[PDB]
């Protein structure tokens, strides 16, 4: 239909309390991915990316009762992050990573440290050395790209820290962890193990390369969490000097990555046509109408909203 | 001697790492430490047989799919873990099951269903519907707790047998 015709629906999706989006997050399951693509384009269009992502993440946090699990599972919030970062932090990853990864590919010096995965007369001391040097080279490149993260993404990480502080005031460690779990766990390390996510490479890693990428991303992940190796696998123990000597360089990064408190909006999205996505979002409402009726039956702040939703959905049902 | 390549899979934060380490190292780890891919070896004895577990511990995050394919291909048995207080982890179990089936080209692959965190009071996934889903797959279901160690040595050993009976 004419974009004009979705207006009443379009302005119920955007309502600040984000009540509908949460409801949808409960109702979907297999449409998670599809729905995300649809909500992001809608909110990117009237420059509300921040409203969506910031509130949604804040909801997940306020609903989390145990901290060591925060944003670890696959919700809509963590999918919304996923697809947003892949859209806005590509260049970032190329800066930090492209040089270090390409060097690792063309290399033939194996980085293997594991006392069983080892070839015959392979020198594990030579290995350790070479790995460390790559790691040093890489993380220096990672650290000195703090300023390369777009401003609006930095704000949302700020959102994330604001939240964890309001939730766990007595815990000073969370404000960094909660950022690490996205920029490293869900962005940097994946891009390391699989360089085609962002199109850094175009070729399949050699057997030695494939190993080094895991050994490197494992190492980056330990640092990103602030954990020494020791208590888990034994072979990894001699990569700790690196962790100990960069431990604080990491805390800087994760803390200041969210150091933007004012929202950005330049490079703004030009006015074009939304109907295709509004149709497709309505179609996800139809497909989950029954389920959203069950959620509308529960009284509370979202109720009147969820009431109006099914009316609007049904009214747009009729009009097609 | 005889090696078994077990692979531990499930959503993020469900307790695959905690399960494996309570097996390997005999203690409970309560701290933030998301995995990329840690590997442990441990020679044990199950039912008189001296054997060697090569246990792979994986990352559950959707971002690490596709990196899923390689470790599945080499795997022999799969613990498929979820949390009884996290229902969404329970529904994810399906996707691991179907992918594992695809990459190996078979429909009866050595699998065990593990429900972790049963020490918790706040449980949203009932023992029965987990047992139901297990039967409809043709595979055992074990409730474990890495905190207390209940069902842990069970859950891994059961997988070994399940590999032997294949
Ligand atoms: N109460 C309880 N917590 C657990 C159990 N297993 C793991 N945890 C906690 O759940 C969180 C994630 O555990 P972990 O094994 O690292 O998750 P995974 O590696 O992503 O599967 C940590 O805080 C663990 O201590 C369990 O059986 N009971
Ligand atoms: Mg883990």
């Amino acid at each position: 239909m004419p974009e004009e015709e979705y207006s009443e629906f379009k302005e119920l999706i955007l309502q600040k309390e984000l009540h509908v989006v949460y409801a949808l997050s409960h109702v979907c399951g297999q449409d998670r991915t599809l729905l995300a693509s649809i909500l992001l384009r809608i909110f990117l269009h009237e420059k509300l990316e921040s409203l969506l992502l910031c509130t949604l993440n804040d909801r997940e946090i306020s609903m989390e009762d145990e901290a060591t699990t925060l944003f670890r599972a696959t919700t809509l919030a963590s999918t919304l992050m996923e697809q947003y970062m892949k859209a806005t932090a590509t260049q970032f990853v190329h800066h930090a990573l492209k040089d270090s990864i390409l060097k690792i590919m063309e290399s033939k010096q194996s980085c293997e440290l594991s006392p069983s995965k080892l070839e015959k007369n392979e020198d594990v001391n030579t290995n350790l050395t070479h790995l460390l040097n790559i790691l040093s080279e890489l993380v220096e490149k990672i650290f000195m790209a703090s300023e390369i993260l777009p401003p609006t993404l930095r704000y949302i990480y700020g959102c994330l820290q604001k939240s964890v502080q309001h939730k766990w005031p007595t815990n000073t460690t969370m404000r960094t962890r909660v950022v690490s779990g996205f920029v490293f766990l869900r962005l940097i390390c994946p891009a390391i193990l699989n360089p085609r996510m962002f199109n850094i490479i175009s070729d399949s890693p050699s057997p030695i390369a494939a190993r080094t990428l895991i050994l490197v991303a494992k190492s980056v992940q330990n640092l990103a969490n602030l954990v020494e190796f020791g208590a888990k696998e034994p072979y990894m123990e001699g990569v700790n000097p690196f962790i100990k000597s960069n431990k604080h360089r990491m805390i800087m990064f994760l803390d200041e990555l969210g150091n933007v408190p004012e929202l950005p909006d330049t490079t703004e999205h030009s006015r074009t046509d939304l109907s295709r996505d509004l149709a497709a979002l309505h179609e996800i409402c139809v497909a989950h109408s029954d389920e959203l009726r069950t959620l509308s039956n529960e009284r509370g702040a979202q109720q009147h909203v969820l009431k109006k939703l099914l009316a609007i959905t049904e009214l747009l049902q009729q009009k097609q | 001697m005889t090696e078994y390549k077990l692979v531990v899979v499930g959503a993020g934060g469900v307790g695959k790492s905690a399960l494996t380490i309570q097996l390997i190292q005999n203690h409970f780890v309560d701290e933030y430490d998301p995995t990329i891919e840690d590997s442990y070896r441990k020679q044990v004895v199950i039912d008189g047989e001296t054997c060697l577990l090569d246990i792979l511990d994986t990352a559950g995050q959707e971002e690490y799919s596709a990196m899923r394919d390689q470790y599945m291909r080499t795997g022999e048995g799969f613990l498929c873990v979820f949390a009884i207080n996290n229902t969404k982890s329970f529904e994810d179990i399906h996707q691991y099951r179907e992918q594992i089936k695809r990459v190996k080209d078979s429909d009866d692959v050595p699998m065990v269903l593990v429900g972790n965190k049963c020490d918790l009071a706040a449980r949203t996934v009932e023992s029965r519907q987990a047992q139901d889903l297990a039967r409809s797959y043709g595979i055992p279901y074990i409730e474990t707790s890495a905190k207390t160690r209940q069902g842990v040595e069970d859950a891994f050993y059961t997988l070994v047998r399940e590999i032997r009976q294949h």
